[PDB]
RNA sequence: GUGGCCUAUCGAUCCUUUAGUCCCUCGGAAUUUGAGGCUAGAGGUGCCAGAAAAGUUACCACAGGGAUAACUGGCUUGUG
RNA sequence: UUGACAUUGUGAAGAGACAUAGAGGGUGUAGAAUAAGUGGGAGCUUCGGCGCCAGUGAAAUACCACUACCUUUAUAGUUUCUUUACUUAUUCAAUGAAGCGGAGCUGGAAUUCAUUUUCCACGUUCUAGCAUUCAAGGUCCCAUUCGGGGCUGAUCCGGGUUGAAGACAUUGUCAGGUGGGGAGUUUGGCUGGGGCGGCACAUCUGUUAAACGAUAACGCAGAUGUCCUAAGGGGGGCUCAUG
RNA sequence: AGAACUGGUACGGACAAGGGGAAUCUGACUGUCUAAUUAAAACAUAGCAUUGCGAUGGUCAGAAAGUGAUGUUGACGCAAUGUGAUUUCUGCCCAGUGCUCUGAAUGUCAAAGUGAAGAAAUUCAACCAAGCGCGGGUAAACGGCGGGAGUAACUAUGACUCUCUUAAGGUAGCCAAAUGCCUCGUCAUCUAAUUAGUGACGCGCAUGAAUGGAUUAACGAGAUUCCCACUGUCCCUAUCUA
RNA sequence: AUGGUGAACUAUGCCUGAAUAGGGUGAAGCCAGAGGAAACUCUGGUGGAGGCUCGUAGCGGUUCUGACGUGCAAAUCGAUC
RNA sequence: UUGACCUCAAAUCAGGUAGGAGUACCCGCUGAACUUAAGCAUAUCAAUAAGCGGAGGAAAAGAAACCAACCGGGAUUGC
């Protein structure tokens, strides 16, 4: 019932409340399975957390996998995306539809976590390239390195989603 | 005394042996001291394309080591190999591209051929296991191997098969439409049939259980139980969800 | 002086349950409980000694009928 | 589809709750107290302790009882509870038991406690060019033979050989539950044929009864299958209402 | 193929042989069945979607097994429905009727076993498996579809208000900018000068009918309507031959 | 309901054979010529592809609702599609 | 590094055995519908019709763990 009326203001309230609260057992496994699923309906990072969790690890834990199957990529596209951006829409656009459009036309604001709102909050205000071409595709290999020798321990020790990620 | 043609495979007429155009199976031969841990060489000459479907068969004939006879046997030959070329395959010496190892003393990514699932035996009497060297990353842990497809299952069985790396032309074939039609009769006249599937909002009137009368639609849930009754077994078994998977992935 | 001046002054059988006689049954003599009788209540029918059935099918055939056996409108309403 | 016994042996088996009885704490304010919601207050062996002993005060401290039991043990035992090896019964792919495991004449890699108490070894791995006949070689025999007969080469045990598993699984009589595949049975009359679903007809009010309309029920709480504990019988006296 | 002459202004001279064009609704064309009234708008085929699927599993058939097919298959293939060429192809909802259920197990739960009374029989309190109850997913499988909330009753009325794809007088944009040939012409800006550049309006040779109240080529023994050519069916009767 | 027996016609699956007038329309690829700085844009031949268009037998039986039906035929003949 | 008994097999010989028709009557095993029905099930029809196998020349059954409560009883079947 939590993410069930979790579907406020009070929301993050209590959220952040029970939510650290319910922060092995799969039955709890599965239910957060379907609350983070009509979650990014209306974790995420959580999300694709108790993802590849299951991932080592019938029913309910499985169909889940087949919807799965049918941010990742969508994440790296985004990703050089926000990147030029700190360094808009014309590539949003892009990454997306007759209302792709109608956008191609703080609206975009409301439109539309932590990345997202930093981006935004940049491109209003103003109204690692290397891992950029990376994610982006060998030449890359080589720039690679390049500015490479051109936090640095972790930093020198898809990983570089994980990259993305500390970043 | 109208049955429905989901209770029809009890005659022994209209579903049995309807393949002359292909030849034989794809089960290895005799199995021995060799075909195991230790060192095991296999050939792959004529790629004879195999019958009923797209994939290629090879001639592997063996001389056989208990008596001077080299029997004729087909079996399932790969892509990247050219009119001849032996399997390079010593757990004691190496590895190289198309090799037959079993699935414990190869690290992760180890796409061999389909043959058998048990510790070996030529054609285990069992099956329920992998359909080939089809296989990603193993398991180092003792002689258990954890695989995975992304059909949406698991699996937990031994590291010992006698499976060959190599590929088959098969994608694309499913991925391409089929575009010039004129497809069913021959299309499944390859091992019985099974394609007729096959509507009538009045096929059978008096009678329709589902739901139809005079118009387009059903009535009772068209999701027959397992155990419950095998006399209405028409449709969906088994039910859970439904939905639209969309071509973009990037999930978790 | 066996009620009100006259008029009004009734709870079937079978089945089940309960009470009463020291008798009957006890059917291999005899003995100790014993499901089934006789008498006497309650309850399950107020159709007058007071007992009525089940509710899906214009996909066929045979044997029938001039009172279509089938019981007062499921529509309009004569001299305004 | 599910469960007990038996088929089907054995008890060295990690951790609970019981089938008869005797102690252990009954601690909320105040009263130094264990006054536990309620009941019982003239009492049980009588020489003797408390019978109602003091301050406080809604309840006052032996006494055969409906009692919620925080935590143990308990005599011959206990239906179902994970468990490594050894299993004369079932099933079993190949079967021309094909070169196997442990042990056992021997190297290399790894570093030190006195030596092998452990872990990879044991006929092909650039090419449809090539491969077999009691293996090319040694020792021991009918003699000088163009052949043949042991051992070693290829040593044994095991007889469950390279591969699933196990006192597992399958059969039969065992409450009831899933199911018109199939069989049998089932259609008075009731809107001048028939044609939605339910079957809430008769007791003052409230309730029974889901609100301005209706609305049953030998159901519940007084009375009620109308009334009477003298409105009966009998004597005397009196002679009604309305205008 | 071109160039002449001639006749009845004749010419594929008989025989074979698509009469044709333009719309609406439904429907893709081709293939198959109703032996003997129904040849169609049905079924089937391409595309898309859903359910089920790890061999010690499931489906079909049989009285049973050490019988058979699926299975010469290995997520690429295998069994059962609906939809039936491409463009088009749900806006939202899971309380009821099903299925699935590694979610939740002691309210209820037979016999055997176990526990009292009893020299016996009958009756017989508690324990346990499964099913049922609760909950979630699923409506391209059947519904609903002028929707989904918050409001002095403990559940019974659903006004008012708010959100949304719940609104009767037809005004979609852009437009000297690569799209403007006419044009080195007007206005404005910079400059000694600049036919090039930038910024409005207007009639834009050759840009667009976003979104909204029920969208189509080719093909044809389905049906309806109209026109041209032709026609002794009718108006309006009759004659010849085998 | 019980006890028995069939695949020469019709329908479905597997295996083994034979047979199927004459054309128009001319899809990829290839060749020649011409234009272009490049990734290319066309015409004229050869090749004749395709669940395609017209038209016999075979297959098939919708229309002309005829003739016939006290059975020419236990479902036909001719014509058309 | 060397001979017997038991169990389990393999022929075309002397000497033996097995596979069925008819089938009144009778016996063992398994197993239906219709008629009647103060509606339907239970029940009756019916330890049946039909079909199959074996044995006999009659079969099944029968020389007592049987039948009684009397005057003790003296094998089976059938009218």
């Amino acid at each position: 019932i939590y993410t069930f009326f979790l579907k406020q203001r009070d929301v993050t309230r209590i959220m952040s409340a029970c939510a650290q609260a319910c922060h092995e057992v799969i039955n709890v496994m599965v239910r957060k399975i379907a609350d983070e699923f009509v979650s990014d309906g209306v974790v995420a990072a959580a999300g694709i957390n108790t993802i590849r969790e299951i991932c080592s690890r019938d029913e309910i834990l499985l169909q889940d996998l087949v919807e799965y199957k049918g941010k990742g990529v969508n994440m790296a596209a985004k990703s050089l995306i926000a990147l030029y951006r700190d360094v808009q829409e014309a590539k949003k656009g892009g990454k997306d539809i007759e209302l792709l459009a109608k956008w191609k036309k703080e609206d975009a604001d409301a439109n539309w976590v932590d990345v997202d709102s930093e981006e935004d909050d940049v491109d209003g205000e103003w109204v690692p390239e290397a891992a950029f071409r990376e994610i982006a595709s060998a030449k890359l290999q080589e720039l690679r390195n390049e500015e490479s020798v051109a936090v640095d321990a972790s930093t020198l020790t898809e990983e570089r989603l994980q990259k993305v990620l500390e970043g | 005394g109208r049955v429905i043609r989901n209770q029809r495979k009890g005659a022994g007429s209209i579903f049995t042996s309807h393949t002359r155009l292909r030849q034989g199976a794809a089960k290895l031969r005799t199995l021995d001291y060799a075909e195991r841990h230790g060192y095991i060489r296999g050939i792959v000459k004529q790629i004879v394309h195999d019958s009923g479907r797209g994939a290629p068969l090879a001639k592997v004939v063996f001389r056989d080591p208990y008596k001077y006879r080299l029997r004729e046997e087909i079996f399932i030959a790969n892509e990247g190999v050219h009119t001849g070329q032996f399997i390079y395959a010593g757990k004691k010496a190496s590895l190289n591209v198309g090799n037959v190892l079993p699935l414990g003393s190869v690290p992760e990514g180890t796409i061999v051929s389909n043959v058998e699932e048990k510790p070996g035996d030529r054609g285990a009497l069992a099956r329920a296991s992998g359909n080939y060297v089809i296989i990603i990353g193993h398991n180092p842990d003792e002689n258990k191997t954890r695989v995975r497809l992304p059909s949406g299952a698991k699996k937990v069985i031994s590291s010992d098969a006698r499976g060959v790396i190599g590929v088959i032309a098969g994608g694309g074939r499913v991925d391409k439409p089929l575009l010039k039609a004129g497809r069913a009769f021959h299309k499944y006249r390859l091992k019985r049939n099974s394609w007729p599937k096959t509507r009538g909002v009045a096929m059978n009137p008096v009678d329709h259980p589902h739901g139809g009368g005079n118009h387009q639609h059903i009535g009772k849930a068209s999701t027959i139980s397992r155990g419950a009754v095998s006399g209405q077994k028409a449709g969906l078994i088994a039910a859970r969800r439904t939905g639209l998977l969309r071509g973009s992935q990037k999930t978790q």
